[PDB]
RNA sequence: UGUCCUACGCCGGCAGGCGCGGGUAACCCGUUGAACCCCAUUCGUGAUGGGGAUCGGGGAUUGCAAUUAUUCCCC
């Protein structure tokens, strides 16, 4: 539930497929 | 004052058409209905029998417009 | 904007999962 | 190369006027294949310069209160409005539309310079910016008004318009207004 | 007379459950979901007036406060005065208010004669 | 010879597959098809005198790309924009005796079968005979 | 022109 | 299309003018009694094409329908389409047209005079009912 | 082996799928000819009008169309496209094909690469 | 949002009835299958097929009660 929110990062476009596509994925609040 | 638009054809309407419609460069149902007082629907059908005989080109068909172009 | 947000990206990633299956059948 | 609607060539027309040639954008590095691009003009000051001036007739034409949301149904009636102009006179109809909106701003205005109740105005110059919008929206409200209760669709009377007001012909609506601020303005001065 | 095409002495003896093809919706619905103890009372009423009166002579009245009752074709030819709040009002049962209310026959308001308007 | 319903023109695959449903003759038709309404949002009759072919064709289609389709879902598909007079409109779902009719019709002709789901979907009989009229409207398309 | 058994409170309307 | 000989400009049926060069279900529906969509049900149940105009037809195509267009019952025209229903008088389910409706509407008005009931009454101060 | 990409409008997402194929473009399973706001259509076809049939030789994608509106979803498509298109020209091509790319596509449409930050608000 | 919200089937022109399951809930409603908008068809500048008030008949629900139309459906 709220801990199951997952937020992206938006640079080059993000490949899903790509390894390093955590670095992309965010889990924690910004600022 | 009231506008009277023939509802189907005449003999003169009829020489109208098939002679001095076809070079009047942009075609269209509201022109030749407002020229010589056709209503819209039998303007579509003239015009639709006219792309039929192939005197006249078809360029642009829509819902709400269709144009028409003379023949060379 | 530099972050999608939470129920976009949700979206996002649940469509991408799903291609990635359908993609996985055929 | 980029067209406009796949088929309009924008290399080809030329602006006549000095004034006008950095506010209307349609020439080489703001031709797009399509008016509709959603972009923030409104953003800042100033930035609707830039925006393709087919884009602002488009903008400007569904401004009336039903149309008030269809932007889609406009550019359609943009895009007929434009095939009729290029039926009729056989010129690039983007060439058309410039010469209509440089032959139709008003040159000079009245304005009211002191307090309410001052009913003496002074005629004053215009902006280039204003000049275009004013342009834009009595080409636009000519079109809508002529075509209100008739058998002429919007695009026609549209098209009609933008005929009259590229050649100059005291026909469109546009130039009797432009000639009716412009000789109110002389008679201000 | 006659009521959908059906004489009045053929209602009389209509059966209760084939009257549920007669009336209009509302009425069918009204006596499909059937009729409470006041309104049973109030045909007991009338039965015992109509039945012990005179026959040359109309009925004696029956005063009443049911204004949900609806009129049954038995009831054709009592004397039935009905309340409007304030004043009761005396009326007949007709052959021709077999698919009417009893309240509509009494009215409980006045109509409205406009007079000169104040200060507004 | 590879082609999918998918990948093909749409209303131009309305009008064949109704072609087709027409040609073929074979179907239950109700009597009613020239008083009844369609929706009760609807005004007035429908102008297509042969509107059951169309419609037809139409939960054919329905029933391919979404499968397990019941009666209500259908009804709501065909839905649409209800005039209230004065007051401000709304959805009117369609007519539920011509879906409960069409979808009954086209499981006649086992074209579609009830599913153990609990709704309907394509017979496999059913699915090769559309990607076979979806291959004629790409032959009548590309080439022409 | 009164019918026979109607009040003044339905006189008004008739 | 094509110019007809045979064509009538102006149409009386029924005790009532209809206009020829409207189209043939909108000029029925001119009448009083009929609308368009009873219009549409009855040129469909005679089986007459749509498209063309109220001049433009053969007599007994209009007698044909006229013939329909009093007696639906017989033409499968369904109970549920009709103008009046249940009739109080006779129950009889009938469709009723122009000169028809105005002396049906004027006898219901009666029979709620006789009966002096509060619809009636109000009606006849000339006021709104519902 | 492959790429997959997004682009967003308001609400509108579309999911790019990039690989080797034979320059084949669908999106949701269908062409991109064939959708029906077909005065919308240039507006679709942007890519491939501004780039050429050349860049998409060996090229097949796939997309995914999900939430918004009509012309957001439009919107969502071509960026998703772009995208797609730049990050395998990133990942399995050389650099300057695609640095000359996103010169092309930041100089003709800035939406093209970057989503509008502005959405419907409370 | 939900113990009245409904999935599905049957009977219905239509509002609606009948047999069955889930959900005290990111589960079942719901992949929430919205309207404008788009595509064609008809209409053709007129109190017109715009606009729907007003009345006239029937039908069905909500409820102790719809008569001074609750609401909806059909001509």
């Amino acid at each position: 539930r709220q801990r199951s929110r997952a937020w992206l990062k938006e640079d080059e476009p993000l490949n899903f497929l790509d390894p390093k596509v955590a670095q992309r994925v965010l889990a924690t609040q910004p600022g | 004052d009231k506008l009277n638009n023939l509802v189907l054809f005449d003999k003169a309407t009829y020489d109208k058409l098939c002679k001095e419609v076809p070079n009047y460069k942009l075609i269209t149902p509201a022109v030749v209905s407002e020229r010589l007082k056709i209503r819209g629907s039998l303007a579509r059908a003239a015009l639709q029998e006219l792309l039929s005989k192939g005197l006249i080109k078809l360029v642009s068909k829509h819902r709400a417009q269709v144009i028409y172009t003379r023949n060379t | 904007e530099e972050y999608v947000g939470p129920r976009l990206s949700r979206r996002i990633l649940q469509q991408a999962r799903q291609q990635q299956e359908e993609l996985e059948a055929e | 190369d980029i067209k406009l609607f796949g088929k309009w060539s924008t290399d080809d027309v030329q602006i006549n006027d000095i004034s006008l040639q950095d506010y209307i954008a349609v020439k080489e590095k703001y031709a797009k294949y399509l008016p509709h691009s959603a972009g923030r003009y409104a953003a800042k000051r100033f930035r609707k310069a830039q925006c393709p001036i087919v884009e602002r007739l488009t903008n400007s034409m569904m401004m009336h209160g039903r149309n008030n949301g269809k932007k889609l149904m406009t550019v359609r009636i943009v895009k007929h409005a434009f095939e009729i102009i290029h039926l009729l006179t056989g010129e690039n109809p983007l060439q058309v539309l410039v010469n209509a909106i440089i032959n139709s701003g008003p040159r000079e205005d009245s304005t009211r310079i002191g307090r309410a109740g001052t009913v003496r105005r002074q005629a004053v110059d215009v902006s280039p910016l204003r000049r275009v919008n004013q342009a834009i929206w009595l080409l636009c409200t000519g079109a809508r008004e002529a075509a209100f209760r008739n058998i002429k669709t919007i695009a026609e009377c549209l098209a009609d318009e933008l005929i009259n007001a590229a050649k100059g012909s005291s026909n469109s609506y546009a130039i009797k207004k432009k000639d009716e601020l412009e000789r109110v303005a002389k008679s201000n001065r | 007379f006659t009521y959908r095409g059906v004489d009045l002495d053929q209602l009389l003896d209509m059966s209760y459950e084939q009257l549920m093809q007669l009336y209009s919706a509302r009425q069918r619905r009204r006596l499909n979901r059937g009729l409470r103890r006041k309104q049973h009372s109030l045909l007991k009423r009338l039965r015992k007036a109509k039945k012990e009166a005179p026959p040359m002579e109309k009925p004696e009245v029956v005063k009443t406060h049911l204004r949900d009752m609806i009129i049954l074709p038995e009831m054709v030819g009592s004397m039935v005065g009905v309340y409007n709040g304030k004043t009761f009002n005396q009326v007949e049962i007709k052959p021709e208010m077999i698919g009417h209310y009893l309240g509509e026959f009494s009215i409980t308001y006045k109509p409205v004669k406009h007079g000169r308007p104040g200060i507004g | 010879p590879g082609v999918t319903v998918k990948d093909v023109n749409q209303q131009e695959f309305v009008r064949a597959l109704a072609a087709f449903l027409k040609k073929s003759g074979k179907l239950k038709v109700p009597e009613w098809v020239d008083t009844v309404k369609l929706a009760k949002h609807k005004e007035l009759a429908p102008y297509d005198e042969n509107w059951f072919y169309t419609r037809a064709a139409s939960t054919a289609r329905h029933l391919y790309l979404r499968g397990g389709a019941g009666v209500g879902s259908m009804t709501k598909i065909y839905g649409g924009r209800q005039r209230n007079g004065v007051m401000p409109s709304h959805f009117s779902r369609g007519s539920k005796s011509v879906a409960r009719r069409v979808l009954q019709a086209l499981e006649g002709l086992k074209m579609v079968e009830k599913d153990q789901d609990g709704g309907r979907k394509l017979t496999p009989q059913g699915q090769r005979d559309l990607d076979r009229i979806a291959g004629q409207v790409a032959a009548a398309n590309k080439k022409h | 022109k009164v019918p026979k058994g109607t009040s003044s409170y339905q006189a008004e309307w008739i | 299309l094509v110019i007809p000989e045979k064509f009538q400009h102006i149409l009386r049926v029924l005790n009532t003018n209809i206009d020829g060069r409207r189209k043939i279900a909108f000029a029925i529906t001119a009448i009083k009694g009929v609308g368009r969509r009873y219009a549409h049900v009855v040129l469909r149940k005679a089986d007459i094409d749509l498209t063309k105009r109220a001049g433009e037809l053969t007599e007994d195509e209009v007698e044909r329908v006229i013939t329909i267009m009093q007696n639906p019952r017989q033409y499968k025209i369904p109970d549920w389409f009709l103008n009046r229903q249940k009739d109080v008088k006779d129950g009889k389910y009938s469709q009723v047209l122009a000169n028809g409706l105005d002396n049906k509407l004027r006898e219901d008005l009666e029979r709620l005079k006789k009966i002096r009931a509060h619809r009636g009454l109000r009606h006849f101060w000339g006021l709104r009912v519902r | 082996q492959s790429v997959q990409v997004f682009g967003r409008k308001k609400t509108a997402t579309a999911v790019a799928h990039c690989k080797r194929g034979n320059g084949l473009i669908k999106v949701n399973g269908r062409p991109l000819e064939m959708i029906e706001p077909r005065t919308l259509q240039y507006k679709l076809l942007e890519p491939v009008l501004l780039l050429g049939k050349e860049r998409f030789a060996g090229v097949d994608i796939r997309v995914r169309v999900k939430g918004g509106g009509h012309v957001a979803q439009i919107y969502a498509i071509r960026q998703s496209i772009s995208k797609a298109l730049v990050a395998y020209y990133q990942k399995y091509v050389d650099e300057a094909s695609k640095k000359e790319i996103k010169d092309i596509l930041i100089q003709y449409d800035r939406t093209l690469l970057v989503a509008d930050p502005r959405r419907c608000e409370s």
